[PDB]
């Protein structure tokens, strides 16, 4: 109830303060990379970044009113493209290269040390040049992480009416972050649904990334963390 | 439980 | 270049007039129900693709790009359709008119009755928002030009912004106000992302019956191994 | 390829 009475700028202001920090790899330059060193320095941040991440939902307005069974349900389903939109925000400013930690910046052919773990870099990247193209702004980079958090898992569940009025709240805070940036009323709908459109890619990337994950797993290339692993067996 | 589960109740 | 050129009702009646038909399909089993869902959709595809054609700007493109487009969006394109004439019945599939499925016969195929249940939810969903005819149609233009744009570039871009202005142009004549209009926007949108797990699920499950015979056309195949 | 060829037509 309280995130539907915040203000368009109580949202944002919100949204910006829980934004969780930017981690370093364990990332070890006395050692050559291998594909399990590789997914290992990866695996071991993307657990860590979890934890921060289970702090940024609940400050996620609305997020905390709803059961702890919706909650576990909502995260386990928008865990990776969470990851992903934020990798690709961190990338922006980094054209052709992925920022995965300020100690890591790795360009495709790094990528390629992995089996088959390019193709996901390439998409990364593409929607990295995406945000870029469109100058996406950090106000509107948290609310479409908050979209994602709500939105991912909200189809595979009187709560459901909770969460679609929060999500139809930040998308008048979209509305209303274009409107202060200037643009006209055609191209705030029209960037909106630019915006929106990206997500139905972030999560393409998603999917594609947890098959990935699973195979690396069932070749025993690298051990996850069982948290991972819990996050992975509710995708399978 | 799930740690998930449990991370969540912090 | 025409395309951009179509006022808002212009979009909404060239879409309307290149809907494809509704086919219909031929005690059931596994390989059995699991034909005659190929089946139908080897034969919907044909009308897919000159569907596509239809649709305004996608013949613009090259070869390579339409290709391109079909080859990622074909089963999105297909489940939202099954999703759409499903709208009026409830806790069922409408597959074909001869071919209505709940969930139950879902357990016939092995793994098929959780896509059943993403398929009934988001079918629910649009029930629940009232989707109409003129939106459906451009969502499913949408979902075409933009499942596999990041995967020239500026000419489908400029195409989606004009379905989106032909979405808008349909609210506003429904009378929603303007907050109403892109709050319904982005609601629609956003089902998309789902439309597009469930299209990432269908095509790992579709792709996991093909190693292990039930058997399937050769354009079925060719759009299959596009993804792999 | 058969998408090619429908296409083209
Ligand atoms: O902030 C992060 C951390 C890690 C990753 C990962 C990058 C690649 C591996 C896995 C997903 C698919 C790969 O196995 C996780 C990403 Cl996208 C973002
Ligand atoms: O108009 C149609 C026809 C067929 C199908 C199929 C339904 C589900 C099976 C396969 C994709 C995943 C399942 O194998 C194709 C769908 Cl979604 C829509």
């Amino acid at each position: 109830s309280l995130a539907l009475s915040l203000t368009a700028d109580q949202m944002v202001s919100a949204l910006l303060d829980a934004e969780p920090p930017i981690l370093y790899s364990e990332y070890d330059p006395t050692r050559p990379f291998s594909e399990a060193s590789m997914m290992g320095l990866l695996t071991n941040l993307a657990d860590r970044e979890l934890v921060h991440m289970i702090n940024w939902a609940k400050r996620v307005p609305g997020f905390v009113d709803l059961t702890l069974h919706d909650q576990v349900h909502l995260l386990e389903c928008a865990w990776l493209e969470i990851l992903m939109i934020g990798l690709v925000w961190r990338s922006m400013e980094h054209p052709g290269k992925l920022l995965f930690a300020p100690n890591l910046l790795l360009d495709r052919n790094q990528g390629k040390c992995v089996e088959g773990m390019v193709e996901i870099f390439d998409m990364l990247l593409a929607t990295s040049s995406r945000f870029r193209m469109m100058n996406l702004q950090g106000e509107e980079f948290v609310c479409l992480k908050s979209i994602i958090l709500l939105n991912s898992g909200v189809y595979t569940f009187e709560e459901k009416d909770h969460i679609h009025r929060v999500l139809d709240k930040i998308t008048d805070t979209l509305i209303h972050l274009m409107a202060k940036a200037g643009l006209t009323l055609q191209q705030q709908h029209q960037r909106l649904a630019q915006l929106l459109l990206i997500l139905s890619h972030i999560r393409h990337m998603s999917n594609k990334g947890m098959e990935h994950l699973y195979s690396m797993k069932c070749k025993n290339v690298v051990p996850l963390s069982d948290l991972l692993l819990e996050m992975l067996d509710a995708h399978r | 439980h799930k740690i998930l589960h449990r991370l969540l109740q912090d």
